[PDB]
């Protein structure tokens, strides 16, 4: 009588599912031979002789190239034909790789499981394309993944006139580094690590004897071995050339020289050194105060006595090597054609037929094509075509008739459209066109178009976020279609007769008379406007993107739009205020821009997102940047950039020309721009787009081309071998699989490819040799393989003997890589602004499809090992106190107030930044604690409350709800926490620190507006950000917001927030 | 009245206005102005305000009197690219069972939004698949391509030793003709069904593409029929879910049933 005795007789037990061992789904992608992740280690290969002979080597899957050249023509002597052999120096090898490219192996120390062979042959050849240097191509397009030829026959123009224009900003920036060679060459390799600001926050400078530390700086004799100490008490803000001097002073004091001749030894010594970071190739280059630089504020906050190291310039300056730039081997209208502004008629577009439709006949009733122009929002009234032929053989042969004059298309219109299903309204495929090209020529002809299949999120008919362009899948919705040919090539009109048109609309403006019906849309005001008009714009102003503007403050706003000038930060509420469906207010708007205020970046940041696709828009948006942003700056706000491009309608473009040029301006910069463009390189909404990008990076980055080489190798290795440990080696218990983990690392490859080079987390750090016996499989079911390097810095000892990272095949990083991005900037704003709450956004990069890496931060426990550990014999109960007990047993004396203090600003910070940001519920297995007591959460799932997509609504959930084991030690130990001046405090950081994220909110909704660029589901749409418009209360007052708060944490809590 | 009119935050106005027709609208800081017409064009919504000192939108001031007649009226006379009040979809007791149990009506409101996070499930589970098989289709593309750029190096390899094998057997002949050219013709013999072999290799791999390319499109074939039932399924657990919430708050009560 459970069940009722009904069965479910579908319900089927025998190997029926992705539930049953319900982890690691990322697959697939092949590796070292065509369909086999790992060549056997010992292989027959057939070698294809010039005499055409087949003789067939069985040799080693590690065996060098070398080594099978040679053993190929001591083997060729005893096949026929022996004679009309060359010596085997005059020979290279060649094969079919996976890539399905010819690729001549002109690295002969490369081995057979390496070089991606497809089949296992290899065929002999004198080297042809006699410019050898120039086929070293191949270097490229294993960076990028896929080989450089592969463009070279693309017909699309856009795509090669990128590839050669392109080359301008390369150029520009070789030449920018060998400037003031050997120092700027530096400059690029190892640029400064430092803060924004040279001020100081109040609670950082406290922790010093009135602005001085303690330094130390090390020097070097012979053969190395011994280094000296000089430990100096310097002033904060005294530049690396001071901080050198003093150093050489105490080093160079004598009993046998003067004063006067020790001043004199100072000075010819002082500038033949620099000074590094003991322990990672970081260094300090240009006058910054010390505390500017990021290793020295670091050292501050953790009580921590820095560790420089004096370095000879010579020595650097060697290990430099000149990164020789070449152009490569890739080294116009008629006139007359049009203004799009004489084409006297309406907007049509015919629909043909859709081919590769594939519905059920049973299920669904008819099918239609649905259409709109946009700009983001739309031009016109969105129109469909009729239910015509429906499901098999879909077939319309109807012009749309679109309300719009052809000349009142703005440059960046684009037709969105989407085959639909049928109130029973449910699109099927979609795809969106630029109703112009690059070359700024209206779309007139015939175009064939390959749909995308609807996404998770959306719900709505027709998607213009959307990627513009047709889907390179082939065999998907392809809906051709055809555009009105107007007996000559329209192009769009030049800004100088923009800028007339214009300059004649603000007169008739001013001749146009009195009262004006709809008088909404233009001044009446004049020079003289009203006190309380200027005042409603500068709060229009303050407002949010995500806080609609009405059309009376939409007209409103247009109509004072000269004023709005004053305000530089109302643009973007001003250009989406414009009617762009009307040429005669879009030129105005044109030439507002072409002058209007630089404004600060992280306002300009909104210009570059989907609701403002404009070129002149995004034109003043990257003169922005250019401006203000720095290289600091960039690199945080990094990923949002690299996510934009995908809002651009064309590859040449302004904004790519930028990021290109500060990647090869700065090694740092590029070495995460490569990173996060190779990310997304599977994604073939971008595959193009980004390889022609790396493309361009790669050829013009130096020898940083061949470091990433052997990076991009790493992962490769990595990715091949956890792909087996999760396929094959599935079912076999640890022990087995740990066997095989180890006795593939120690094969010679292995020990090749994953031993000397860069962390992709940070490539300061170098890793040396593997510790394999510190490597090891993780517990999780995706298989996430725990790596150990040798630290082989000179310094190794001073900061990190041992540097360890987590590469996990299996999972999407790019949600944790956000949220860990958020909150590394919800850090520097807090503290920044003076108030220390200290979260550690430990570190983690995407290198691909849910592939990653993620930082290890060492002697740190989850809640749940530390009640593990502590908990007593009698499998009963954990007792609250043994977090509590735990610490005290780490920290002991005026230690342990100094630890709970830590304990209580990190809380605190996690409580607000986890709240707003929605994250996944915490609990004891995702939080964790550090040996000196600092807190912070973990796997955090999804974000913006994506399960909310399932019921949801009015949820605003608390996903850190502090449990008694939290409070104890925030109030030291008392009965009744609740009810102490240790938890007052506590709640008055949250309060501070929820109202500076509050303040910032805009900054915050703009991020994650300009994510929604990525294919995160997550972030489908601007209402999956609207969560946080709710959280940080930003419709309130922000009393009502405080109040608002305090009631979120208090029901979560059941009793303790309400006072002030 | 003015309260309960059928049509009377920015957030759950959209959610409600999402996936409307063009004409659907409906009525929402005090100091900014009072109420908001929020009307939908299109795919888009434009928010209109109603200031009152009268009700209007600016000018002709002369809630319920000026809903009413846009009602039968274009907003384009006021405002002019407005050319579109027609849906003023706000009922939701139109169905669901008339059920005044309430109890009931929660205990529906479970049943569809487990009927909805089943078919969720089922969607995302083919949404892989359908992106998976495209990964697995062209991977074997662009192996067809590497299968045919390799056979056509033995091809050219088997033509190779045809110019060099038949000047070497003419010249000589008589030394060692059946010691010589048997152990060419063995190496050319083995060549050739090697060539053989691949052919049969590449061949399989097209079988099976058409074989993916068949399951890819009755992947997409039934993800476009789990779509309008996962539509409707959803749009009948918000208004199961409205009907609640009209009548008795109870929010953290639904938290059990969701
Ligand atoms: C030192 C600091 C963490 C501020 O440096 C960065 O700005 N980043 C950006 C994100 C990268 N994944 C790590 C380095
Ligand atoms: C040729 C290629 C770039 C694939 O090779 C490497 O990845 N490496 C690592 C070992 C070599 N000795 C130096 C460069
Ligand atoms: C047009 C506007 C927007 O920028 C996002 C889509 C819905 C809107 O209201
Ligand atoms: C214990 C073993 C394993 O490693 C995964 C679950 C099933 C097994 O046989
Ligand atoms: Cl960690």
């Amino acid at each position: 009588s459970y069940y009722h005795h009904h069965h479910h007789h579908d319900y089927d037990i025998p190997t029926t599912f992705q539930g049953a061992m319900g982890s690691m789904p990322p697959r697939p992608s092949s590796g070292e031979l065509w369909g086999i992740h790992l060549m056997p280690p010992r292989i027959l290969v057939e070698c294809l002789l010039p005499n055409g002979m087949i003789v067939t080597l069985e040799c080693l899957r590690e065996a060098t190239l070398i080594t099978i050249k040679h053993e190929l023509f001591k083997e060729a002597r005893k096949y026929p034909l022996h004679q009309l052999l060359q010596d085997e120096s005059s020979y290279i090898f060649v094969s079919v790789t996976q890539e399905a490219e010819r690729e001549e192996f002109f690295d002969e120390t490369r081995r057979l499981c390496d070089l991606r062979l497809f089949q296992p042959f290899l065929k002999v050849i004198e080297p042809v394309g006699n410019r050898e240097e120039k086929i070293l191509n191949r270097e490229i397009g294993f960076a990028i993944g896929m080989p450089v030829c592969e463009f070279d026959m693309v017909k699309d123009p856009e795509v090669q006139d990128f590839r050669r224009n392109i080359l301008n900003v390369c150029k520009e920036a070789v030449d920018l580094r060998d400037l003031n060679s050997p120092h700027s060459r530096a400059m690029y390799v190892y640029p400064p690590n430092v803060e924004s600001s040279p001020e100081l926050p109040k609670h950082i400078y406290n922790k010093l004897d009135k602005g001085q530390i303690i330094v130390v700086i090390w020097v070097i004799v012979s053969p190395n071995n011994d280094k000296q100490k000089y430990t100096l008490k310097i002033n904060h803000d005294c530049v690396p050339e001071q901080v050198i001097a003093e150093a050489i002073r105490k080093k160079t004091r004598s009993m046998l020289l003067s004063s006067e001749q020790l001043k004199l030894c100072v000075l010819e010594y002082q500038g033949k050194y620099i000074l590094k970071v003991c322990g990672c190739d970081e260094y300090f280059l240009e006058k910054y105060p010390l505390s500017q630089y990021k290793y020295i504020r670091s050292c501050i906050m953790l009580g921590r006595m820095p560790n420089l190291m004096l370095m000879a310039k010579e020595s650097l300056y060697s290990q430099l090597p000149m990164d020789c730039f070449t152009m490569p081997s890739y080294s116009n209208g008629e006139t007359s054609t049009k203004s799009l502004w004489v084409i006297n008629s309406a907007l049509r577009i015919k629909i043909l037929c859709a081919t590769y439709v594939n519905v059920n006949i049973r299920d669904i009733d008819k099918i239609y094509v649905r259409t709109g122009i946009y700009h983001g929002g739309e031009p016109l009234c969105d129109n469909v075509n009729t239910q015509r032929v429906p499901c098999s053989n879909p077939r319309w042969n109807e012009w749309l008739n679109y309300d719009i004059y052809i000349p009142d298309l703005p440059r960046a219109a684009r037709l969105c459209l989407s085959i639909c299903s049928v109130e029973e309204h449910c699109p099927l495929a979609w795809g969106n066109i630029n109703l112009f090209d690059y070359t700024d020529t209206l779309v007139s002809g015939k175009m064939a178009l390959n749909l995308w299949p609807v996404p998770h999120g959306l719900e709505d008919l027709l998607n213009p976020i959307g990627v513009t362009g047709s889907n390179p899948n082939k065999e998907t919705p392809c809906l051709e279609l055809e555009f009105d040919w107007f007996s000559s090539v329209v192009k769009f009109p030049d800004m100088s007769v923009i800028e007339e048109h214009a300059n004649w609309s603000v007169s008739r403006e001013a001749g146009f008379s009195y009262s004006h019906a709809g008088l909404s849309n233009r001044l009446a005001r004049d020079n003289e406007l009203r006190e309380n008009d200027k005042e409603q714009l500068k709060a229009i102003s303050t407002r949010d993107p995500l806080s609609e503007i009405t059309e009376q403050e939409k007209d409103f706003l247009w109509s004072h739009r000269h004023y709005c000038v004053t305000i530089p930060e109302i643009l973007p509420k001003l250009l989406l205020s414009v009617k762009w469906n009307s040429r005669d207010e879009v030129a105005q708007m044109y030439c507002l821009v072409k002058d209007w205020p630089p404004i600060k970046p992280e306002q300009a940041m909104e210009l570059l997102d989907c609701n403002y696709p404009d070129p002149m828009v995004r034109g003043f948006a990257v003169r922005c940047l250019e401006k203000y942003l720095t290289d600091d700056k960039l690199s945080q706000y990094l990923i949002q950039l690299v996510q934009v491009l995908k809002y651009e309608q064309y590859l040449d473009n302004l904004l790519v020309r930028f990021l290109l040029k500060k990647a090869l301006t700065n090694q740092r910069i590029g070495h995460f721009f490569f990173w996060h463009l190779k990310s997304e390189m599977h994604n073939k909404t971008v595959s193009q787009r980004f390889g022609l990008l790396l493309e361009s990076y790669c050829r013009a980055c130096g020898m940083y081309l061949k470091h990433l080489n052997r990076q991009v190798e790493a992962m490769e290795k990595l990715i091949n071998l956890t792909d087996i440990l999760k396929q094959e080696k599935k079912d076999e218990t640890q022990k087995v699989q740990m066997k095989f983990l180890v006795e593939q690392m120690r094969r010679p490859d292995f020990m090749d490819a994953l031993q000397g080079f860069l962390s992709p987390l940070n490539p300061a750090h170098q890793l040396g040799n593997l510790r394999l016996e510190e490597c090891r499989i993780m517990s999780s079911a995706k298989r996430p393989l725990w790596l150990n390097w040798e630290n082989p810095d000179i310094m190794s000892e001073l900061l990190f003997q041992n540097n360890e990272i987590i590469f996990k095949n299996g999972d999407d990083l790019r949600q944790d890589m956000l949220t860990l991005q958020i909150i590394r900037i919800m850090e520097n704003i807090w503290q920044n602004q003076g108030l220390d709450l200290r979260m550690l956004p430990y570190g983690c990069l995407s290198i691909g499809d849910c592939v990653g890496l993620i930082e290890v931060v060492r002697n740190s426990h989850t809640i749940m090992q530390i009640q593990c550990k502590g908990g007593l014999k009698g499998a009963l109960q954990f007792n609250s106190h043994t977090l509590h007990q735990w610490l005290k047993d780490k920290n002991k004396g005026e230690i342990y107030d100094a630890a709970i203090d830590l304990f209580t600003r990190s809380c605190a910070g996690y409580c607000v930044a986890t709240f707003i940001l929605g994250i996944g519920d915490r609990h004891n297995s995702n939080i964790m604690v550090k040996d000196d007591g600092q807190l912070f959460h973990i796997d955090f799932g999804h974000f913006l409350d994506h399960k909310k997509k399932k019921f949801g609504y009015k949820r605003e959930r608390v996903p850190f709800v502090l449990t008694q084991d939290f409070l104890i030690v925030i109030s030291k130990g008392a009965q009744e926490c609740t009810k102490t001046r240790e938890f007052e405090r506590f709640q008055e950081m949250c309060y501070k620190a929820y109202l500076a994220i509050r303040q910032h909110a805009n900054l915050f909704i703009n991020l994650f507006s300009m994510m929604l660029g990525s294919g995160m589901p997550e972030l489908q749409s601007f209402d999956d950000i609207a969560y946080i418009r709710k959280t940080l209360a930003l419709d309130k007052t922000e009393q009502e917001a405080l109040e608002y708060f305090m009631k979120q944490m208090n029901d979560a809590h059941h009793g303790g927030w309400t006072t002030k | 009245s003015l309260q309960d009119a059928e049509w009377y935050s920015r957030e759950e106005v959209n959610e409600k206005l999402r996936d409307t027709a063009d004409g659907t609208f409906l009525v929402r800081t005090k100091m900014h102005g009072d109420y908001t017409l929020t009307l939908r064009k299109g795919g888009n919504n434009k928010l209109i305000k109603i200031f009152h000192r009268k009700y209007g939108f600016s000018d002709p001031l002369t809630v319920v009197e000026l809903i009413n007649h846009y009602r039968n009226e274009s907003l384009a006379q006021y405002n002019p690219k407005l050319d579109v009040l027609l849906y003023p979809v706000s009922k939701q007791q139109d169905q669901v069972v008339k059920e005044d149990n309430i109890e009931a009506v929660g205990k529906k409101l479970h049943e569809y939004n487990t009927q909805f996070q089943e078919k969720s499930r089922e969607y995302d589970r083919l949404y892989e698949e359908y992106t998976r098989t495209s990964q697995e289709i062209q991977m074997k593309r662009t192996a067809i391509e590497a299968f045919n750029e390799t056979i056509k190096i033995f091809e050219e390899q088997c033509q190779t030793q045809e110019r060099y094998s038949k000047e070497y057997i003419e010249k000589f002949k008589r030394e060692g003709n059946e010691k010589e050219i048997q152990r060419i013709m063995h190496n050319y013999d083995k060549l050739k069904s090697r060539i053989s072999e691949i052919i049969d290799s590449r061949r399989r791999l097209e079988e099976d593409l058409k074989k993916q390319a068949a399951e890819y499109r009755e992947i997409d074939k039934r993800m476009n029929s789990i779509k309008p039932d996962l539509i409707q399924l959803r749009k009948t657990r918000d208004q199961y879910l409205m009907w609640l919430t009209q009548k008795g708050v109870r929010q953290k009560k639904l938290n059990e049933w969701l």
